[PDB]
C-alpha cells in the first residue's frame, strides 16, 4: 500500500497530474500488520488488530490528499471483517473515507447487483449546493423511501404485506421499484450476469428516478426494474415481459 | 423487530377494540329502527293473524335451490376467522350437494 | 479413557470379540485435561482448553477403529458446556463421531424423553446402500416435516398457529404428532416415571412412521403418540384415552 502511495504521491509532487489510485482490500494492510505486531512485542489491542491500527491506517490514508499540485482520487475497497460494520480496521477507515460506499450482503443474497446499500453508503458531497439541488432532492427522496421499507421490513414479513395501509403499501411498491432499478449491468460483470453491460450517466438516473418515485410509473412490473441499465431500457423490458407472459 | 412488532400490534389491538366499539355503536344507532319494525310487524300480525294472499317472499313450500350467502370479514391474517366461516360453507354446501339442491 | 480403552482394545485385539466401551463423559476427560495444561505451564487456548485439545483427545478417539479382527462400538456421552454447540471441546468430537446424536435441551424441558433433537442428530449411516431405500426415504420424510416445522416456528413465534394456512397446519399437525411419537419410556427409566419399558425395532417404527406420514392417522389426538412403543399401541393408548375422556 505505502508502494502504490509513493507512484501516486510522485505523480503528484513532480508530474503535477490528478492519479486514481485503486487500492484493493486496504484491511489486509491493518491484517498483515496485525500478524507482524502480534510477533512484534506491541501487545495485542481490541478484537486481534495492533494496537497502532489508527496511526498506522492513517499513515496510507492521510497521504491521499489534493494537494494543489493534483488531486489523488482514489478508491480503497476496504474488506470489512465479516461485515463486522464496528470492527476496528472499518472503524477506522470511516474517518478517513470521504465518500464511502458500505456494500451488503443482505441486498445481494437477494441478487440485487452492485449489492451497495441505498442508506449505509453515504457520501459528504450530497450536500446541495455541491452536487446540484434536483439531484440532492431525489437523492434524498430514494434515500427517505428505502428507510420506509427498511422500516417496514418488519411489518411486511410478519404480519403481511397486506396489513398496512394503501398509500405506504404504494410506498412499499416504489422502494421496491427503486432499489431494482438502482441495479446495473456492469461491462466487467457480464460473465456473472449473462447479459451486456449498459453504462448510464448521472442526469439519465436522475430522470429515471423522478418518473418512478413520482407515482407516473407504479404500473410496470417489479422485474421490469430489474438489472437494466435506464428507465426507457426498463419501459422497453416491461413490454418484451408483457408479451413473454401470453406468449 | 421485535419489538416494533410489538408496539404495532399493541396499536392494531387498541383500533381494532375502537372498530369493535364503532360497529356495536352502529348497531346501537340501529336499534331504534330495528325495534320500530319488530313491533309494527307484531301490530300487522295481529290486525290481521296471518290472513293473507301475497308476499312471494314467503315461499317455502320446497327446498329445490338454496341460497347460502357467505359474509366474511376482509382484511390480512383475519384473526382464526375467515377459515372457520368458509369451513362451515364447504360443510353445508357439501350437505346440500347431498340432497341435489344446487346452491348459488 | 486411556486406560479403559486399552482395557477395550486389549479385548478387540487379542481375543478378537465385539467388546463395547460406553465412555462416559469425554468432555470430563477433556476439561481434565485443560485443568493439567493450565498447570501444566503450557499456553492457554481456545476459551480455556489445553493447546492440545485436538491430539490429545485424538489419542482417545483414534484409538477406538475397528480392526479387521474384531470391532469395537463405543457410545461417548460427550458434554457440551453451557449447551452450545460451538465450543471446541464438543466440535472436535462432532469430526471424530460418525453417528452424533445432539440430545439438545430443548425437548426435555418440554417434557419429549429421549430429547435427541430430530434435526441436528445425524450419521453417517444415513445412506441408501446401508439402510435400505425404504428405511432411508422415511428417514429424508421425517426429517423434511421436522425441519419444515422448525423453520415456520418463526411464524409460530409471534403470531398464532391459525395463521398458517392449510398446507402448513396439516404439516404442523404431523410435525406435532412425530415429535411426540419420538418420546419412549425407556427400559431404565422405570425409575424416575412412566412405564416399563418397551423395545422399538427398526422394521417395527419403520411401519409407525409409514403411518403417521401416510396421514392414515389424523383421528388420534396429541398427547396419545406421547410416550408410546409401537403404533398399534398408540393407537390402543389413543382408544383407551378416549374411553377415560
Amino acid at each position: 500500500g505505502l508502494t502504490a502511495l509513493t507512484m501516486a504521491e510522485y505523480f503528484r509532487d513532480v508530474n503535477e497530474q490528478d492519479v486514481l489510485l485503486f487500492i484493493d482490500n486496504i484491511f489486509r494492510f491493518v491484517q498483515a500488520g496485525s500478524e507482524v505486531s502480534a510477533l512484534l512485542g506491541r501487545m495485542p489491542s481490541a478484537v486481534g488488530y495492533q494496537p497502532t491500527l489508527s496511526t498506522e491506517m492513517g499513515s496510507l490514508q492521510e497521504r491521499i490528499t489534493s494537494t494543489k499540485e493534483g488531486s489523488i482520487t482514489s478508491i480503497q475497497a476496504v474488506y470489512v471483517p465479516a461485515d463486522d460494520l464496528t470492527d476496528p480496521a472499518p472503524a477506522t477507515t470511516f474517518a478517513h473515507l470521504d465518500a464511502t460506499t458500505v456494500l451488503s450482503r443482505g441486498l445481494a443474497a437477494k441478487g440485487i447487483y452492485p449489492a451497495v446499500d441505498p442508506l449505509d453508503s453515504t457520501s459528504t458531497m450530497l450536500q446541495p449546493r455541491i452536487v446540484g439541488e434536483e439531484h440532492y432532492e431525489i437523492a434524498q427522496r430514494v434515500k427517505e423511501t428505502l428507510q420506509r421499507y427498511k422500516e417496514l421490513q418488519d411489518i411486511i414479513a410478519i404480519l403481511g404485506l397486506d396489513e398496512l395501509s394503501e398509500e405506504d403499501r404504494l410506498t412499499v411498491a416504489r422502494a421496491r421499484k427503486i432499489e431494482r432499478f438502482l441495479s446495473q449491468p456492469f461491462f466487467v460483470a457480464e460473465v456473472f450476469t449473462g447479459s451486456p453491460g449498459k453504462y448510464v450517466g448521472l442526469a439519465e438516473t436522475i430522470r429515471g428516478f423522478q418518473l418512478i418515485l413520482s407515482g407516473e410509473l407504479d404500473s410496470l412490473p417489479e422485474q421490469a426494474f430489474y438489472l437494466v441499465g435506464n428507465i426507457d431500457e426498463a419501459t422497453a423490458k416491461a413490454m418484451n415481459l408483457e408479451m413473454e407472459s401470453k406468449l | 423487530s421485535v419489538k416494533n412488532t410489538q408496539k404495532i400490534t399493541e396499536a392494531m389491538k387498541l383500533v381494532a377494540a375502537a372498530k369493535v366499539r364503532r360497529a356495536q355503536e352502529a348497531v346501537v344507532n340501529g336499534r331504534p329502527f330495528s325495534e320500530t319494525l319488530v313491533e309494527v310487524l307484531y301490530n300487522m300480525n295481529e290486525q290481521l293473524q296471518t290472513e293473507d294472499v301475497d308476499v312471494p317472499l314467503t315461499k317455502i313450500r320446497t327446498v329445490k335451490k338454496v341460497a347460502l350467502m357467505v359474509v366474511t370479514g376482509d382484511r390480512g391474517l383475519c384473526g382464526g376467522f375467515n377459515n372457520m366461516l368458509l369451513k362451515k360453507a364447504e360443510s353445508r354446501i357439501a350437505e346440500l350437494k347431498k340432497l341435489g339442491v344446487d346452491y348459488t
